RNA sequence: UGAAGAGUUUGAUCAUGGCUCAGAUUGAACGCUGGCGGCAGGCCUAACACAUGCAAGUCGAACGGUAACAGGAAGAAGCUUGCUUCUUUGCUGACGAGUGGCGGACGGGUGAGUAAUGUCUGGGAAACUGCCUGAUGGAGGGGGAUAACUACUGGAAACGGUAGCUAAUACCGCAUAACGUCGCAAGACCAAAGAGGGGGACCUUCGGGCCUCUUGCCAUCGGAUGUGCCCAGAUGGGAUUAGCUAGUAGGUGGGGUAACGGCUCACCUAGGCGACGAUCCCUAGCUGGUCUGAGAGGAUGACCAGCCACACUGGAACUGAGACACGGUCCAGACUCCUACGGGAGGCAGCAGUGGGGAAUAUUGCACAAUGGGCGCAAGCCUGAUGCAGCCAUGCCGCGUGUAUGAAGAAGGCCUUCGGGUUGUAAAGUACUUUCAGCGGGGAGGAAGGGAGUAAAGUUAAUACCUUUGCUCAUUGACGUUACCCGCAGAAGAAGCACCGGCUAACUCCGUGCCAGCAGCCGCGGUAAUACGGAGGGUGCAAGCGUUAAUCGGAAUUACUGGGCGUAAAGCGCACGCAGGCGGUUUGUUAAGUCAGAUGUGAAAUCCCCGGGCUCAACCUGGGAACUGCAUCUGAUACUGGCAAG
RNA sequence: CUUACCACUUUGUGAUUCAUGACUGGGGUGAAAACAAGGUAACCGUAGGGGAACCUGCGGUUGG
C-alpha cells in the first residue's frame, strides 16, 4: 500500500509507478510513498515551493 | 562558487562590521547597519546556544569569503595540526593568498583582492598563481605582475590601506609593489573579535 | 623467471615507476618479490628522478634475474651520474 | 628437539598409536578470562610404550597416516 | 577456434598414440618381471629384470615417466627378487 | 588530541523503558537544477541468454619448401641499343599451407560453489620445478618414417579414405656413461641436434671440407623462481540438528604418486570423532583493507593488491615443466544454429556490444608511442594487458559565474499602526578587470630507444664476422589542434535547491477552513493557520540541493570497557549432584600462564608523521612510523597453574 | 572383442519441500450499570456447566 502524496492526482487502475520509503500516520499498513514525477506519476499542478519533492519542473517565469 | 549577493546585508545579519565593503564612505553612512537584513530586522535577535556558534562561524566565513565545504576542510586540517584548533583555523584562513593580497594593501576588498588573484595578475615567488585559496608561507614574495602594475585599481587600493592597520607579520613595499609574508600571524596580532571556541564547538559534537 | 622491470604507478599522464624484482609471469604491477628503487620520468629540474640502490640489483642479477631494457638504461644513467 | 608438545594420553586402542590431549591456557579474546583449550592429537608410538593417563612428549613428523603426523618422544610421567 | 589450438590438438593425439605404445611396452616388460616373481623363480625373474631395466631407464630418460618412477620400479622389483631368493 | 544530546507516557513528578530526531558514510538511486576543469569510480540485480568484431601468437637463424609478392639469372621476342612482353630458374628478399619448436597453465573475467587441508598467522618434511643462472662434462655413428606434395577419392557439409612421395633441431635404434638410477656390494643400466656469420692458408669428389666466433642440444650437481604436500591456532548461524562413522580409525604388506599419506588394495585389529558442539541444516569466497566509533566494538570485503574457486551443466582424461586446461579434447545432457534431413556446429564469468532482469551502472573508440608479456639473434610481429580517448555532477577537489563606488534610499514588489518600512548598494549609472568558456598564435614533457656510419691486435684466418664501448647522422607520441604560454574583443557566455511551530538557523501577509493538505517526531488544519497552498521576506547550502535506501553512531538500548533481576522485564517451586568454574595456609620445586630481552616474521598499497611534485587542492610520491599479532630463544619467579611435602 | 570403475538414464521404493485443493477457522459480513466500603475485592493454579465470559467448587496470595 502506497500513499499518493501531494495536492492532486492522476493515478489509475493499472499505471506503473515508483515508490519510496516513509510511512504516514494513516491506517496501519501504509509505509510506502509514491514518487511523484518518477514514472506514470506526475508532479502536482501549479506547485511552486518544495517543487523537487512533487516532480514539478521549474516555471520558466 | 563564491557568494555573489549584497555585501552589507551579510554584515547586518552578523551585526558587526565585515570589511567586505571598503573605501571612503564609512558604512552606517553607506546603508543602515545594525538591523538584521530583512522585513523583521527590527525584531529582537535573541538566539539560542546553537545560534551563536552558527552566527560566528558565519561571520568568519563572510569575512574571508570561504564556503562551507572549504571551511569545514580548514577546520579538519586545523584540528589535525598540533596546537589549539581555533588559532590553527584562523592562521589557515589568514595564510590564504586572497587574504594576503588584501592585507598587503593592493586589493581594495578581499573580493577585489580575489579579482586580482584570479585574473593572472599576482606572482608568488616570481610566477603567476591564480588560486585564491593558495597558501602563502613565511617568506613568499607576493607581487603584482608588471603587466598589471599600471592597473589604476591596485594603486587606489594602496592608499586606503595605511589608514587600515598594517599587519606586523607581513611587510610590503608600495613603490615596487610587492610584499613579504614574514611569519604566520599569531592569534594576538590578528586584530579581531573572533571567538574561535564557539566555532570549534560548532563542528565538535 | 625473475626479471627487474618497471611497475607503472603514479597518476594518469604522470607516470611513476617502481623498480621491482618479480617473477616474469605476474602482472606488471601485481605480485612482486622486492622493490629496488624507483623512476620518475616527469621530473626535469624536479629532484631525484631515479633511485636504484644497486647492491640489490647486483644480488638479483647474480641469481639469473634479467633486466628490462628500461631498467638497464636507468642503471647506465645512475652509473654515469656517479 | 624442535617443538616437543608435552601432553597426556587419552586412548591406547589403535595399535602402534596413541591419542594425546594438550592443555593450553589461553586468554579469552573479548572477555579477558583465561580459559582452558584442548588439542587431541593422534600420535605414533612404535612400541605401544604408552598407557592411558601417561604424560608424554611428542614432536611433529611426516604424515604417518590420515590424521597422524606426530610421533612419541618420551614418557615423562608413566602414571598408572 | 584458434589455429595454434588446432595444431596443438592433433599434435597431442600423435603424442598420445606414441606414448600409449611406449608405456604399454614398458608395462609389458614390468609385468613379465612380476609374472616371474609369483612363479617363484630366481633366474627367470633376474633375466626378466635385466631386460626390463634398460627399457624403464630409457623411458625415464625421454620423459615418458619420471626418474623417481624408474627408481621405484627397479627398487620394488629387486626387493621382490631378493626376498624370492 | 579523545567521548555533547533532544523530543514523546503524567493533572504534575521522579524513575524505567521503548520509539523518533540531530552525525558520518555509499559502487547508490530518484526528484529539481546544472558552468569549467583535475583526479578517480561506473551491472550491486539474471554464474540470465547471447547477433557482430576483436581478446594468442610467433619463429625461414629447425625443415621440406616456394603458393603468393618483389627481385635476380636468363631464354624466346618485339628492337627503344637493348626500352619492355611470355616461359623457366627459390638464384634471392621474403614467405601462404605443412612439419617442427616455444607460447597457448601467463595475462584478462567472474564470485556460482565452498564453513574449512578454502583463507589468515605461524611453523614443517617427504617433492617436483619450462625459461633464467652457476659448475662440470659430453655432443660419436646410423635408420625408418611422414605431413606437405602427386594421382585417385567419398561427403550437402563438417570431415575424410586409397596409392605413391619427402625432409628436419620430428622420431627410433646403436655407441659412449658419472658427479646419475638400482644395488649392501659386485655390478648392471641410462643421453644428445644442429643451425648461423665470416674466413687466411690448405684440400676439395669444387658440395664443401678446414678455421673461428655466435647460438642452440645432452647429462649431472647447485641457485633462483614457482608449485604440490603436512601441522597447529583463528575464521558464520542453528541443539526448535545429540550422536556420527565401516578406507570408518589404526596396523602389516602389495600397489600407486614428483613426493608423504587409507591415496589404493588384501589381510588384520576395532577403533576414531562428539556437549571445548561431532553430525546435520542454513548462510557465506577469504585477507590486506573499507566504513563507522573516543575507544572497545559493530558493519562490511565495490575499486586496488594477495590467495582460492569457476569457465553452458555433469563426467573424464590427454598432451605437457606445469592443466584435469575461459577463447583445448571426447561423452553425456540442455539449449541455439546449419542440413541435401544422412549428419553437423557452438558456449562473452575476455573487450566492446545486444536482448533481458532491474530503482540502477558507460563506447560494438584509438594505439602499441610508454610500461609489461609471448615468440624471434635481431629487425620485428602479436598483445581489448596496458596506455589513452568517449560517456555519466557518481564521488572528491579546485576555479568561475565579475570588481570598486553608487541614495534619484529610484521604479516595481511586499508589509504598513498609512507616517512609513522593506527588498536595499541591491539595481541602474559611473569607472575598472578579463580568470575560465570562445578565437588566434606559439608550444613542453611523457623518448628511452632502435637504424645506419665510427676504436679496443677485444676475439681470432690477426684485416674478417661478432661483442662492448667510441662518436656521428638521420629517425620513433596513440593521447594530440597536449599541459602550458601569448594575443583578441567584451561583463560580456555561466545559480540553483531545501527550509523558516519546537527539536532546528530563518516570519509576515493572503488564501483555505479537521476540507484540501502536511508530517521525522511532537503534532498541525472546524474562519487564519509563523505548521497547509501562494507571495514577500529570510535562513542554510551551492553546481549542486533535497528525498529514499543502507551501515555504524547517538543507544550504557546485549553493558568486555559498560547494565540489570523486592515492586518497573528478570531468582528455577525446592533440593541433591556429575561435568565445568572457582579454591585457606607454609615451604620446596617447576616454569605452563605471566613478565622482560632478543630474534624472525607481520607483502605492497591503505591509515598516520615529516617532506617533495603537480599554479593550489584533490591526486601522486620519498622516507618514517605503524602493523597493537605470531613464533623462537634467553631470562625472572611475585602471582596463577603443576608436582611434592606439610 | 571383453572385465573393473562411472556420469547420466530408467525404475521402484524413501525423506524433503512448492503450488493449489474441500476443510480449516469461522475473523467476520448479510439472512433467523457502579469508580478495592458500589446486584454481590483483586488475583494464581485446577475442574466443571454453557455461543462464550462468566459463574461455581477445591487449594493458594495482598499486589484489598
Amino acid at each position: 500500500t502506497s500513499y499518493i502524496g501531494g495536492e492532486g492526482h492522476n493515478l489509475q487502475e493499472h499505471s506503473v509507478i515508483l515508490i519510496r520509503g516513509g510511512r504516514v500516520k494513516d491506517l496501519p499498513g501504509v509505509r510506502y510513498h509514491t514518487v511523484r514525477g518518477a514514472l506514470d506519476c506526475s508532479g502536482v499542478k501549479d506547485r511552486k515551493q518544495a517543487r523537487s519533492k512533487y516532480g514539478v519542473k521549474r516555471p520558466k517565469a | 562558487a563564491r557568494y555573489l549577493g549584497p555585501k552589507l546585508k551579510l554584515s547586518r545579519r552578523e551585526g558587526t562590521d565585515l570589511f567586505l565593503k571598503s573605501g571612503v564612505r564609512a558604512i552606517d553612512t553607506k546603508c543602515k547597519i545594525e538591523q538584521a537584513p530583512g522585513q523583521h530586522g527590527a525584531r529582537k535577535p535573541r538566539l539560542s546556544d546553537y545560534g551563536v556558534q552558527l552566527r560566528e562561524k558565519q561571520k568568519v566565513r563572510r569575512i574571508y569569503g570561504v564556503l562551507e565545504r572549504q571551511f569545514r576542510n580548514y577546520y579538519k586540517e586545523a584540528a589535525r595540526l598540533k596546537g589549539n584548533t581555533g588559532e590553527n583555523l584562523l592562521a589557515l584562513l589568514e595564510g590564504r593568498l586572497d587574504n594576503v593580497v588584501y592585507r598587503m594593501g593592493f586589493g581594495a576588498t578581499r573580493a577585489e583582492a580575489r579579482q586580482l588573484v584570479s585574473h593572472k595578475a599576482i606572482m608568488v615567488n616570481g610566477r603567476v598563481v591564480n588560486i585564491a585559496s593558495y597558501q602563502v608561507s613565511p617568506n613568499d614574495v607576493v607581487s603584482i605582475r608588471e603587466k598589471a602594475k599600471k592597473q589604476s585599481r591596485v594603486k587606489a587600493a594602496l592608499e586606503l590601506a595605511e589608514q587600515r592597520e598594517k599587519p606586523t607579520w607581513l611587510e610590503v613595499d608600495a613603490g615596487k609593489m610587492e610584499g613579504t609574508f614574514k611569519r604566520k600571524p599569531e592569534r594576538s596580532d590578528l586584530s579581531a573579535d573572533i571567538n574561535e571556541h564557539l566555532i570549534v564547538e560548532l563542528y565538535s559534537k | 623467471m625473475v626479471t627487474i622491470r618497471l611497475a607503472r604507478h603514479g597518476a594518469k599522464k604522470r607516470p611513476f615507476y617502481q623498480v621491482v624484482v618479480a617473477d616474469s609471469r605476474n602482472a606488471r604491477n601485481g605480485r612482486f618479490i622486492e622493490r629496488v628503487g624507483f623512476f620518475n620520468p616527469i621530473a626535469s629540474e624536479k629532484e631525484e628522478g631515479t633511485r636504484l640502490d644497486l647492491d640489490r640489483i647486483a644480488h638479483w642479477v647474480g641469481q639469473g634475474a634479467t633486466i628490462s631494457d628500461r631498467v638497464a638504461a636507468l642503471i647506465k644513467e645512475v652509473n654515469k651520474a656517479a | 628437539k624442535i617443538r616437543t608438545l608435552q601432553g597426556r594420553v587419552v586412548s591406547d586402542k589403535m595399535e602402534k598409536s596413541i591419542v594425546v590431549a594438550i592443555e593450553r591456557f589461553v586468554k579469552h579474546p573479548i572477555y579477558g578470562k583465561f580459559i582452558k583449550r584442548t588439542t587431541k592429537l593422534h600420535v605414533h608410538d612404535e612400541n605401544n610404550e604408552c598407557g592411558i593417563g601417561d604424560v608424554v612428549e611428542i614432536r611433529e613428523c611426516r604424515p604417518l597416516s590420515k590424521t597422524k603426523s606426530w610421533t612419541l618422544v618420551r614418557v615423562v610421567e608413566k602414571a598408572v | 577456434n584458434i589455429k595454434s589450438a588446432k595444431k596443438r590438438a592433433i599434435q597431442s593425439e600423435k603424442a598420445r598414440k606414441h606414448n600409449a605404445s611406449r608405456r604399454s611396452m614398458m608395462r609389458t616388460f614390468i609385468k613379465k618381471v612380476y609374472a616371474a616373481i609369483e612363479a617363484g623363480d630366481k633366474a627367470a625373474a633376474q633375466k626378466a629384470f635385466n631386460e626390463m631395466q634398460p627399457i624403464v631407464d630409457r623411458q625415464a630418460a625421454k620423459g615418458l615417466i619420471h626418474k623417481n618412477k624408474a627408481a621405484r620400479h627397479k627398487a620394488n622389483l629387486t626387493a621382490q627378487i631378493n626376498k624370492l631368493a
